[PDB]
C-alpha cells in the first residue's frame, strides 16, 4: 500500500499550477484592465 | 427673428398624440434628447439608426442626403449674454444661461439656442426655478470646444 495519501494541493504538478495560474492571472489582468479603464472613464465624466 | 431662423431645421418629436420635444440638425447630426420619448417626424430623418450617449442625455446620428440643408453651425465663441431663442431672449450672465419666469413647458425640451448670426450655441434639456432668476440645464461647448453639460440644482426637465 501507499505510505501517504494524495492531496489536491500536491498531486497537481508544478508546471500545471504554472499553466493554470498563468491563464487565471491573464483573466484577472484583463479584469484589472477593465476596472482601470472604468476608473479612467469615471475621471473623464468628473472632468466634463 | 429666431422663430423663422430655426424653422425647417428644428424637427419636433411626437409623443404619438402631440409634440413632447424637438430634434436638431447640427453638423449633419440628428440630435434629440433621450428623456424625450416617442417617434421623430419625417421619414428621411426617422429611419436612421441613432446611438445613445446617456452622459449628455442626447442621441445622435447622420442624415443621408440632407447635408445640403443640414446647415446649423455650432459655435462656442460666446460673449456673456443677449442671445436669441425660440420663445424670447436668453442671458448668459455669470456664466449661466438664464430665462425669465414661466416660459418653457412640456414639448419644449429639445430646441436650440441660436446666436446673433444663426449659429447653434446650446441645446436645452431642463431647468430649475431658484435663486434670483431661473436657470437651465443645457448641453453646450466649452472654451476648448468639447461637449459639456451645465446643470443647476434640482433641474428637472420641464
Amino acid at each position: 500500500p501507499h505510505k501517504v495519501d494524495q492531496e489536491f494541493q500536491a498531486a497537481v504538478s508544478k508546471t500545471s499550477w504554472n499553466w493554470l495560474l498563468a491563464l487565471f492571472g491573464g483573466a484577472s489582468s484583463l479584469i484589472v484592465v477593465g476596472l482601470i479603464v472604468l476608473v479612467c472613464s469615471s475621471m473623464l465624466i468628473n472632468t466634463r | 427673428m429666431c422663430m423663422k431662423l430655426e424653422s425647417d431645421k428644428t424637427f419636433p418629436i411626437m409623443l404619438n398624440g402631440q409634440v413632447n420635444g424637438y430634434a436638431c440638425v447640427v453638423g449633419g447630426r440628428l440630435m434629440k434628447p433621450l428623456h424625450v420619448e416617442g417617434k421623430i417626424d419625417n421619414e428621411q430623418l426617422a429611419a436612421v439608426k441613432l446611438k445613445k450617449a446617456s452622459m449628455y442625455d442626447l442621441e445622435y446620428g447622420d442624415v443621408p442626403q440632407n447635408m445640403k440643408s443640414d446647415t446649423l453651425q455650432y459655435t462656442s465663441d460666446k460673449p456673456p449674454g443677449f442671445y436669441n431663442w425660440h420663445h424670447g431672449a436668453v442671458q448668459y450672465e455669470n456664466g449661466r444661461f438664464t430665462v425669465p419666469r414661466g416660459v418653457g413647458g412640456k414639448g419644449d425640451s429639445g430646441r436650440p439656442i441660436l446666436d446673433n448670426r444663426g449659429r447653434v450655441v446650446a441645446i436645452v434639456l431642463g431647468g430649475a426655478n431658484e435663486g434670483t432668476r431661473t436657470a437651465l440645464s443645457v448641453v453646450t461647448w466649452n472654451q476648448k470646444g468639447v461637449t459639456i453639460k451645465d446643470t443647476p440644482e434640482g433641474s428637472e426637465p420641464w
